[PDB]
């Protein structure tokens, strides 16, 4: 048990597309989106 | 003081509706993933991320990028123009490879942020709005970045560099020029939001799960 | 029936549910000052000129957007309402240009008339004024953007009545501006109406420019023959 | 014995945010062993009414800054479904100068936030949770996405979310540099792909919110503590702080202090004890203190005369005419220009106005010009009272509460440091004539 | 302060001062002033007719 070490170094290796890559990865577990019944408010 | 940036667009040979812009196929996959999060019939909600995505591929936002986002999302182009001119993280002009943003708000200024600003200016030879002739750096001042405890701090292309000193800011510039990337975080042997010495609290071993659970659960 | 009773200055009136404070005051024949509210456009609530005091409420409400609540007592002429109107007129006139002698809106200006009726008679603004560049949206609607009070009536009319999404606001805060952001002609068969609904001389008629003043004109109510709508 | 009177010494056994300093695994495994994601299924199975009751019994007040009671506000979505989906929005904007609590919660304890989203959505009957995070917090958002990914893989969210039978989604949407997007309605507008311009209320988000659907907007701190309150119970959380000021609180102590930091502390701790214990005191000693802004720039500042005896809770600071705000203490010693700091705050507010409504859009810029002239001394004494009235006109006449936050620091400076303004004007006149 | 024969003045550049606001025409108790205006070739707001009937004027 060491409380003197800051582990949080994952972000150092984060690139420009890391957030969007994680979004693409998470797109698989998502529940189907609800629909208002239109394609757009202008439809 | 005053903003300096204009909120009208005038066509230029380098920024016109016929300036070449298109998403990469990988960026199109990412756009599909971004679009899916929102409810059907509310596709516009993706204007904020997708626009950002364009800037993450091109570097800035030419008017053709705004037109492409508007056409992809089937949103009127003036709505994308409104979004682009409202939010300050969108670059409607080219910037340097490294965008230095130094905080100068009151908590950050109280810890000698002007020393950092002058150190950057004398190290780069440019002012608080200009871009270095090598097109590597651009220096601006920004409002509170939410890293006040670590003030003075600077934000560079998604990396915070905190607890800055004039010697410290200069070295980061040297490391960025020579083709290396510097480690983000505090620069005073702190690597946290902790007190600078002693760790006044959170020294006990963390409690095990279910330690404080109430009866009947 | 479903009518609810509300009071405007201590006087009872029956209104439909969801009726705004402005419409209830209109039922007794009182007109609340306005700049951004138009009864044929969607409610905006941005100008803040319609703020009124409700009895036993510390905060003034926006009469053009707030639905009346049963048993409410509007107070359209209280000290709080008058001071709200004076402050809002002061903020509106702070950056406005001294353009009345050259403005076509001169004798027909809602800003001028409501300044005379509900605002103060003086300025305590001692700074410089903002100035913005003009937009060119075609040969019919002359544009002098410095005069704009940012009501956003033009944006709501173009989007909702005309069916075009060419107008908008770019920037934010003091520097926020109304325009197209690009060289675009706001061309449509209903375009000229944005001159009528604009309360100031920001949007004016280009063919009509400088020719007449409203007090000298004679009004003849007639019918149009340019089509079969009459 | 009940009704304690000396608050402000609580040990680490009663701190919710045990990984505040990020000295422990920020990933799921770490959280799991630290007590996170425990008995979630049991909590979910207890039902929304039980969950709502725990929040109500605790007395939990909104940690975003307004301090509205959390249980009552969350109970506003306990209506039956009307065909529209229900949503919970987590406010992770954190734009207030002096405030860094939500950043640390997101970067170092993201699973606390994810579990809080799940439990809050269950309480509200919500379908999914949208976490609107600051655009400048790229690494914090990426850590949050990693946490959500490993929660999805372990079946802690998504379809059935547990052995529970409840489907819940968690989405992270990033802003793009706009402090006004911290306001709940402006945040909702920015999620829907528009300019971050606040809406008028009514309607409240519980009636018409994001995508026009019933929505609840909750601060990251408020959401994170939600599961610990449920397992520990409402009574335990309340047992801290004065009456109507229950629970613990994150404080960001910055400015002219020896060790600026952030720390969890009991609610009603006196300001002096908090500053001198955790922050190492004021540089130059406690007698070097000039002024303190107790809750971020939106709250009026208080002088050393008040700072030595005021408690750090909502009602106590209201009685001191300032307000608790975001619990972001900014300390300024006798070595700073007190007018310059307030002028910089007013410049921040001038640069952060959305421009929608007249009193903010015009009067905050007007106040900025007046304050910049005050800093030099260009003005006359008769303008000071004038400036006061300008603030009064702005306050309470704007759509959004940014106008209040712009007008309150000026009122504080004029209320407590008028003689400095007058002597600056006298000096400028003396060397200019 | 003596009131005599009327005159139309210029700026020091030689440009006319009158911008055709028509306030003089509105205020005149005798209706002695007649004004017609249009945009000038350079877009300036100037008069094309400016008459004073000196036998209507009360000075
Ligand atoms: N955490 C941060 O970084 C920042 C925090 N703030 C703080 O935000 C505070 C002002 O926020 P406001 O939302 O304008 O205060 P508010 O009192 O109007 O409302 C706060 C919360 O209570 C809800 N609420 C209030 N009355 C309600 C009702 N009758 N029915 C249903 N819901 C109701 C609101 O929907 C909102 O969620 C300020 O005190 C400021 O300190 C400001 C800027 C940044
Ligand atoms: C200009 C402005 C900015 C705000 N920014 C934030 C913010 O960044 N984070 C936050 O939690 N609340 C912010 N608020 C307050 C929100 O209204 C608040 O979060 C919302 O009412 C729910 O917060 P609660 O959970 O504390 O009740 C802001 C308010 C205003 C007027
Ligand atoms: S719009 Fe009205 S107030 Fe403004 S210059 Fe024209 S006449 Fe005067
Ligand atoms: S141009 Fe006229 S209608 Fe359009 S926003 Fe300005 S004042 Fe309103
Ligand atoms: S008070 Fe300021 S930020 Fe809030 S809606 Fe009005 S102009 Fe926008
Ligand atoms: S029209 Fe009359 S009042 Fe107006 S500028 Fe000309 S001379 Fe003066
Ligand atoms: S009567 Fe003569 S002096 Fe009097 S306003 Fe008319 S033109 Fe001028
Ligand atoms: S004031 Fe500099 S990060 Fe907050
Ligand atoms: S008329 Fe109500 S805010 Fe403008
Ligand atoms: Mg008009």
């Amino acid at each position: 048990f060491d409380n003197s070490t800051y582990r949080n170094l994952q972000h150092h290796e984060y690139s420009t597309y890391t957030f969007l890559d994680l979004n693409v990865e998470l797109s698989k577990f998502r529940m189907p989106q609800p629909s208002s019944g239109r394609q757009s408010p202008r439809h | 003081g005053a903003g300096g940036a204009l909120f009208v667009h005038r066509d230029t040979p380098e920024n016109n509706p016929d300036t070449p812009f298109d998403f990469t196929p990988e960026n199109y996959k990412r756009i599909e993933a971004i679009v899916k999060n929102y409810p059907e019939g509310h596709k516009a909600a993706a204007v904020l991320p997708v626009l950002d995505l364009a800037q993450r591929q091109n570097g800035w936002l030419p008017i053709s990028a705004m037109n492409k986002v508007a056409e992809i999302l089937q949103v009127p182009p003036m709505r994308v123009y409104e979004v682009a001119t409202f939010y300050t993280m969108y670059n409607r002009k080219p910037v340097g490879k490294y965008h230095i943003q130094v905080c100068t708000t009151t908590p950050c200024m109280l810890r000698n942020s002007d020393s950092i600003l002058e150190a950057i200016q004398k190290k780069l030879g440019i002012k608080v709005g200009e871009t270095t002739p090598d097109k590597l750096f651009t220096l601006i001042e920004v409002e509170c970045l939410g890293a006040c405890v670590n003030a003075p701090m600077v934000q560079i292309n998604d990396n915070y560099y905190e607890d800055l000193t004039p010697k410290d800011i200069e070295e980061i510039i040297d490391e960025l020029k020579a083709g290396k990337i510097p480690k983000p975080g505090p620069r005073s042997g702190r690597f946290s939001c902790e007190p600078a010495g002693g760790l006044t609290s959170l020294t006990e071993p963390p409690k095990g799960p279910g330690f404080g659970v109430q009866a009947g659960l | 029936s479903n009518l609810i009773e509300v009071f405007v200055d201590g006087q009872s009136v029956m209104v439909e549910p969801g009726t705004t404070v402005l419409q209830a005051c209109e039922k007794v024949g009182m007109q609340i000052p306005r700049f951004c509210y138009h009864e044929r456009l969607s409610v905006a609530g941005n100008c803040r000129m319609c703020l009124v005091e409700i009895e036993k409420a510390p905060k003034v409400v926006a009469a053009c957007a707030m639905p009346v609540m049963k048993g409410w007592n509007i107070l359209t002429n209280s000290e709080k309402s008058k001071k709200a109107r004076e402050g809002v007129m002061e903020f509106l006139l702070a950056n406005h240009p001294l353009d009345c002698p050259i403005c076509d809106q001169g004798g027909e200006c809602d800003l001028q008339d409501q300044s005379m009726m509900f605002g103060s008679d003086r300025s305590r603004f001692l700074e410089g004024k903002r100035a913005v560049e003009d937009k060119n949206i075609g040969p019919l609607v002359k544009t002098i953007m410095t005069r704009c009070i940012q009501c956003t009536r033009c944006i709501r009319f173009a989007s909702e009545i005309a069916g075009v999404d060419d107008l908008g606001t770019t920037g934010r805060g003091n520097d926020m501006q109304v325009g197209t952001y690009i060289e675009k002609m706001f061309m449509s068969e209903l375009s000229g109406n944005i001159i009528d609904i604009c309360p100031v001389g920001a949007l004016t008629s280009k063919p009509y420019a400088f020719t007449a003043r409203p007090w000298e004109t004679r009004k003849t109510e007639s019918i149009d023959v340019m089509d079969a709508v009459g | 014995a009940p009704k304690k009177t000396s608050f402000g010494s609580l040990k680490d056994e009663d701190r919710i945010f045990t990984n505040l300093y990020g000295r422990h695994d920020w990933r799921l495994k770490g959280a799991q062993s630290r007590g996170d994601w425990y008995k979630t299924k049991e909590i979910l199975l207890k039902g929304p009414d039980w969950i709502l009751g725990e929040v109500k019994t605790s007395g939990l007040r909104g940690r975003g800054g307004a301090g509205f009671p959390t249980g009552l506000k969350w109970s506003f979505m306990n209506k039956p479904s009307d065909g529209r989906p229900k949503y919970l929005v987590v406010n992770a904007d954190e734009g207030e100068p002096g405030t860094c609590k939500d950043r640390e919660i997101i970067r170092h304890d993201p699973h606390k936030l994810v579990e809080g989203c799940l439990v809050g959505g269950r309480a509200m009957g919500a379908r999914a949770a949208y976490i609107y995070i600051r655009g400048e917090f790229y690494n914090e958002a990426s850590n949050l996405q990693v946490a959500i990914r490993e929660a999805y893989e372990a079946g802690l969210i998504g379809k059935n979310a547990c052995g529970s039978g409840y489907d819940f989604d968690v989405f992270v949407v990033r802003g793009a540099g706009a402090y006004i997007c911290g306001e709940e309605t402006a945040l909702i507008e920015s999620i829907e792909g528009k300019q971050g311009k606040p809406r008028l209320k009514p309607p409240f988000p519980a009636d018409v919110g994001v995508f026009g659907c019933p929505t609840t907007v909750a601060n990251v701190e408020t959401v994170a503590v939600s599961p610990t309150i449920c397992r520990r119970g409402g009574a335990w959380f309340a047992s801290f702080g004065r009456e109507r000021n229950s629970g613990t609180k994150l404080f960001n102590i910055s400015g002219h202090v020896n060790h600026p930091c952030t720390v969890e502390e009991e609610m009603s701790v006196p300001l002096k004890e908090l500053i001198e214990k955790h922050a190492g005191g004021v540089i130059g000693g406690w007698d070097n203190l000039l002024a303190v802004i107790p809750g971020g720039s939106s709250t009026p500042l208080i002088p050393k005369s008040v700072c030595e005896t005021v408690l750090m809770d909502f009602d106590a600071l209201v009685q001191a005419q300032t307000g608790l705000g975001t619990a972001a203490v900014i300390v300024m010693d006798r070595s700073t220009d007190i007018v310059k700091a307030i002028a910089r705050l007013i410049e921040f507010y001038k640069h952060e106005s959305c421009g929608q409504c007249t009193p903010c859009r015009e009067g905050v810029d007007w106040m900025n010009k007046v304050m910049a002239r005050f800093v030099k001394g260009d003005a006359r004494p008769a303008e000071i009272d004038s400036l006061w009235e300008i603030s009064k006109q702005i306050e309470g006449h704007t759509i959004c509460a940014l106008g209040d936050g712009a007008a309150w620091p000026v009122q504080g400076l004029i209320r407590h440091f008028r003689p400095e303004l007058e002597e600056r004007m006298q000096q400028f006149a003396l060397q200019h004539q | 302060r003596f009131r005599g024969e009327h005159a139309l003045r210029r700026y020091p550049s030689g440009e006319e001062r009158c911008i055709a606001c028509k306030l003089c025409e509105a205020v005149c108790p005798a209706q002695a002033i007649t004004i017609e205006a249009e945009p000038r070739a350079d877009g300036s707001r100037r008069t094309t007719r400016y008459d004073i009937d000196m036998t209507k004027c009360i000075y």
